[PDB]
């Protein structure tokens, strides 16, 4: 229930499913997704609800509901 | 000009998992 | 049969009052797990849909789906002859042609009960599968209200326009234009003041401001509003209530 949360990070091509405590900084999650991609952490941006997720923030204060999708795109000049 | 809500409803209708704690 | 008991007749009156700002008639679809109040505005452009969940009621019972087509005048008339603090009970059988409201003062053993003849209403035909949505934003409902009150002063129509990182509201009077541009944002200090945008398709619609002016009254009920627009589909505005959901479906205007 209140314990954890499950999240998907999709780069449009592939996915990864994640379990983390609602209070954990997303930094790790983001890094985990980056390495499993073989990309540089700073070469992609993680969008959520239209905002640009910041490594510092946690799912809790982002209003994250179970099985939310997080969008990773290449760091470029908008779509 | 405004349109009708129904004629618009008519026209309209017609495997890894990583874990961190 | 149908037996719906509100703890306070005023709760029901509040509902009836809300509706009386937009519509004359409501259809009360009573299903086994709550009631879905449905109405269409007189000019046939706005569609309101209220979902009174079961825990909203003091005691609910529906042995079989019935539709109670009511006239909001009549209903308000009956509600006068009742005290806001009385319990209210709607009583109907499996195929009604008439309903009974039953007011009950518990602290005195007073019981009052009036009949109401039902009628046929076309908002029985609200069979929207909710469809699907190019874009979906959500924002503080009063913030949305402020915007609407401002630009509705400029013009008879308002234009919403969504883009990968931009919601842009605009109105053009022959006395002045004006426009708001908002951007998805979050803060930890006040999470509930946040703007969430989920875009899949740039959208650009225009709505009659008077309708938007009705729609915004929902803000008293919910401190956030969800907006879902799609190219050629009615826009959805919706407010979460504790025991249900208020929803408007508004047709955009064509060019
Ligand atoms: C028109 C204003 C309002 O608040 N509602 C909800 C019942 C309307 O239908
Ligand atoms: C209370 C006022 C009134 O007109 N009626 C008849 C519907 C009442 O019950």
């Amino acid at each position: 229930p209140e314990t954890h949360i499950n999240l998907k990070v999709s780069d449009g091509s592939s996915e990864i499913f994640f379990k983390i405590k609602k209070t954990t900084p997303l930094r790790r999650l983001m890094e985990a997704f980056a390495k499993r991609q073989g990309k540089e952490m700073d070469s992609l941006r993680f969008l959520y609800d239209g905002i640009r997720i910041q490594a510092d923030q946690t799912p809790e204060d982002l209003d994250m509901e179970d099985n939310d999708i997080i969008e990773a795109h290449r760091e470029q000049i908008g779509g | 000009s405004q349109m009708d809500i129904f004629s618009q409803l008519s026209r309209a209708k017609k495997g890894e998992i990583i874990v961190i704690d | 049969m149908l037996e719906a008991k509100f703890e306070e007749a005023s709760l029901f009156k509040r509902i009836i009052d809300g509706f009386k700002d937009c519509v004359q008639l409501v259809n009360f679809q009573c299903k086994e797990d709550g009631i879905i109040a449905q109405a269409v505005d007189d000019s046939r452009v706005l569609l309101v849909s209220l979902e009174i969940g079961v825990e909203a009621f003091q005691e609910y019972r529906c042995d079989h789906p019935v539709t109670l087509g009511m006239d909001l005048t009549s209903l308000s008339k009956i509600l006068r002859c009742g005290n806001n603090t009385d319990t209210l009970t709607l009583i109907a059988d499996n195929t009604p042609d008439s309903i009974i409201l039953l007011f009950e003062d518990t602290k005195k053993d007073r019981i009052a009960e009036y009949s109401l003849k039902l009628m046929d209403i076309d908002a029985d035909f609200l069979g929207i599968e909710e469809l699907q949505y190019d874009s979906t934003l959500s924002l503080p409902s009063s913030e949305f209200s402020k915007i609407v009150r401002d630009l509705s002063q400029l013009s008879d129509s308002i234009n919403i326009m969504i883009t990968k990182e931009t919601i842009k509201f605009v109105a053009d009077g022959d006395i002045g234009s004006g426009s708001v541009i908002i951007k998805p944002f979050v803060d930890m200090e006040h999470p509930e003041t946040s703007i969430k945008l989920e875009m899949d398709q740039p959208v650009d619609l225009t709505f009659g401001a008077k309708y938007l002016l009705d729609i915004i009254k929902g803000s008293s009920l919910s401190d956030r509003v969800g907006i879902r627009l799609s190219s050629e589909a009615p826009a959805l505005f919706q407010f979460d209530l504790k025991s249900g959901f208020l929803q408007f479906f508004l047709a955009p205007k064509f060019n």
